[PDB]
RNA sequence: GAAACUGCGAAUGGCUCAUUAAAUCAGUUAUAGUUUGUUUGAUGGUACGUGCUACUCGGAUAACCGUAGUAAUUCUAGAGCU
RNA sequence: UGAUUCAUGAUAACUCGACGGAUCGCACGGCCUUCGUGCCGGCGACGCAUCAUUCAAAUUUCUGCCCUAUCAACUUUCGAUGGUAGGAUAGGGGCCUACCAUGGUGGUGACGGGUGACGGAGAAUUAGGGUUCGAUUCCGGAGAGGGAGCCUGAGAAACGGCUAC
């Protein structure tokens, strides 16, 4: 429903509102980075090319790549992964939590959307260092080696 | 009119400090104030700083008359500040001390950022 | 339990460490290291409660980490290594040597030693045997090794250890003869020249010792240490040499010593 | 120097005795039938070059900035640095 | 070595190789080859792999436990005892599979049943012999409301971790 409008290319981003359906069956029925021409989505955005890439909804469950039903699934996710960042969990800890689907559709609340087109000297000690200990390792078996050969 | 001698005498310069028990005698006295130990003990060692001494763990022996003790002299005060324990200076006040309340002095604070 | 366990309470920590009942729940719990933490003694036990250079845990950490502290000839910071039997312990801030030895009833002593006779550590050896490419090593019960060991050094044999060549100086070839320090059972300490050794196939080969004041024991092959080839020693045997003495006599020396007081 | 990323620990301690009668456990064996962070000691050729003494340096990422969902919580999406 | 086709070496290859350092600190200091932070080189940290060691574990051998016969037969299709071949495991192993054999245990008490039964060091009473007890702070085991299944990790079938009922 709400759009959130960011740009790499300047950097800058805010946020609007619009509840037009002829405006957005074209933005329904799509997934995650899907480019949108901004013709249709108002007569003030031609030739920006808008990107569908995130959006969360109401109860505020995210969308997720690549689960395609526009349900609120319940998935097993991995720590610091997309849509499960939980912190102080114990690296290798598991939990389901649920998502929305990767299809655009109804019941959401925000949907995001990007812009694609706008109309020593140490070191020189330490790698010697390095070569000369190595090299009196075999020096030092040369002799202690040989030392032993000789018996 | 109190007697004072020590005993089990180490000094280990590994800690710079000389290290002792002391036996104190003090017949009709009730006891003696550590601070009144500290002149005694420096005038007899003088250890050139009468901050030097820290003196503890006394016990007025049952009967009375006698007492007993640990006594730790440092060389330098630099050394009497670092091996020391963080409250033998505090009783001689050469530091000072604060208080804690540890609701959220990390639980809550674990949660934010 | 599901790990290693990390806690050692004051009552298991074993009999040899004199340390009292009361004095609090747990024990120092020695660390893995080179002995084998049944027959080690740590360095706080070693500071605080034998030398009481320190009065605390953490007056040990103190001293330990002024890096006044050494063991087998180099600095050590842990506070809980496992000394064992012929560290030596020198402070250089006190010039001072320490050998950890044995006394009869079980119990290490740290005796003094000089320079000259503190240069070298003495231990012996648990297997000789190959490695790669073919080279014999030999492994002690220090846990030291050495690489391309003499061809006459067997297993169950005894060499010095020179602290700056730090490679053999000499080897005694375990044999009858020559003297002991067994280290383990109710007979350690007692020092003696072994008078023979039988073997059983399948289990543990015995020892027979003779205190050289006439006494004489057993012990398998375990916990023997040979000293010194011959009668005499080739380390400074502590204040009594090496002679478990019955309790009757420990009650006349010190009736001997206090009627001379 | 706070914060955060990376590392390590959280498998110790602690409580209790529900289960379980050759079983757990105790003395004593075994591993030549095995795994072991670490501590301690030793150890370390050739990566291609047609073995003729080595031939060059990547973004993306937290914390931070900014823009949000949700009633929500170490719940959560996206843009921008390093 | 009590005992090994042992340790280990050599050789033929094999592997989409984990590995064989693109890491970090103070202390400055001999001397020009183009006098160029110049040729240098030490003391440490962290780390990677093999072996040994240490802290461990896991599996394990003999012997040892209370009352009950109104508990005299139990186990065996679906592992019960063994053999082989193999899989799986860190590893032995019916731990599992295929095939073959029909075995294993039992009046010296199997199997089952009871326990207000975790085992032990030990506690009370004790002339000797014994009788009763042992939740408990030391050691070993087990368990996290009941079960079951897992990831991270050297180590967990972990609950001051997760997944499901
Ligand atoms: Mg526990
Ligand atoms: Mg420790
Ligand atoms: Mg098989
Ligand atoms: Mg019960
Ligand atoms: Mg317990
Ligand atoms: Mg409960
Ligand atoms: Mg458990
Ligand atoms: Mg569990
Ligand atoms: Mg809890």
């Amino acid at each position: 429903m709400k759009l959130n409008i960011a740009n790499p290319t300047t950097g800058c981003q805010k946020k609007v509102e619009i509840d037009d359906d002829m405006k957005l069956r074209n933005l329904y029925d799509k997934r995650i980075s899907q480019e949108v021409v901004g013709d249709l989505l108002g007569e003030e955005f031609e030739g920006y090319i808008f990107k569908i890439m995130g959006g969360c909804d109401k109860q505020g469950f995210p969308m997720k790549q690549g689960v395609l039903t526009p349900g609120r699934v319940r998935l097993l996710l991995h720590r610091g992964t997309s849509c499960f960042r939980g912190h102080g969990r114990r690296v290798g800890e598991r939990r389901r939590k649920s998502v929305r689907g990767c299809i655009v559709s109804q019941d959401l609340s925000v949907i995001n959307l990007v812009i694609v087109k706008k109309g020593t000297p140490l070191t020189l000690q330490r790698k010697r260092a390095r070569i000369a200990d190595k090299k009196k390792r075999i020096a030092k078996k040369k002799s202690e080696a040989a030392e032993y050969q000789k018996l | 009119a109190v007697t004072l001698r020590t005993r089990k005498f180490m000094t280990n310069r590994l800690l710079s400090r000389k290290q002792f028990v002391l036996e104190v005698i003090h017949p009709g006295r009730a006891n003696v104030s550590k601070a009144d130990l500290k002149e005694r003990l420096a005038k007899i060692y003088e250890v050139k700083d009468s901050n030097c001494i820290f003196v503890f763990k006394f016990r007025t022996h049952f009967g009375g008359g006698k007492s007993t003790g640990f006594g730790l002299i440092y060389d330098n005060l630099e050394a009497a500040k670092k091996f020391e324990p963080k409250y033998r200076l505090i009783r001689n006040g050469l530091a000072t001390k604060v208080e804690k309340s540890r609701k959220q002095i990390k639980e809550r604070k674990n949660r934010t950022k | 339990a599901r790990g290693l366990k990390k806690h050692l309470k004051r009552l298991n920590a074993p009999s040899h460490w004199m340390l009292d009942k009361l004095g609090g729940a747990f024990a120092p719990k020695p660390s893995s290291g080179p002995h084998k933490a049944r027959e080690c003694l740590p360095l706080i036990l070693i500071l605080r409660n034998r030398l009481k250079y320190a009065l605390t845990y953490r007056e040990v950490q103190s001293i330990l980490m002024q890096r006044h502290i050494m063991v087998d000839g180099k600095v050590r910071t842990d506070k809980t290594y496992p000394a064992g039997f012929m560290d030596i312990i020198s402070i250089p801030k006190t010039g001072e040597n320490y050998r950890l030895l044995y006394d009869t009833k079980g119990r290490f002593r740290l005796h003094s030693v000089r320079d000259e006779d503190a240069k070298f550590k003495l231990c012996k050896v648990r297997s000789v045997q190959f490695g790669q490419k073919g080279i014999p090593y030999l492994n002690t019960y220090d846990g030291r090794t050495i690489r391309y060991p003499d061809p006459l050094i067997k297993a169950n044999d005894t060499i010095k250890l020179d602290l700056e060549t730090n490679k053999i100086v000499d080897f005694i070839k375990f044999d009858v003869g020559n003297v002991v320090m067994v280290t383990g059972g109710r007979n350690t300490g007692r020092v003696g020249v072994i008078k023979n050794r039988e073997k059983h196939k399948g289990t543990f080969e015995t020892i027979h010792v003779e205190d050289a004041q006439g006494h004489q024991f057993a012990t398998r092959l375990g916990n023997v240490f040979t000293i010194g080839k011959g009668t005499k020693p080739w380390v400074s045997l502590p204040k009594g040499k090496g002679i478990k003495l019955t309790i009757i006599e420990e009650q006349r020396k010190r009736d001997a010593a206090a009627q001379a007081a």
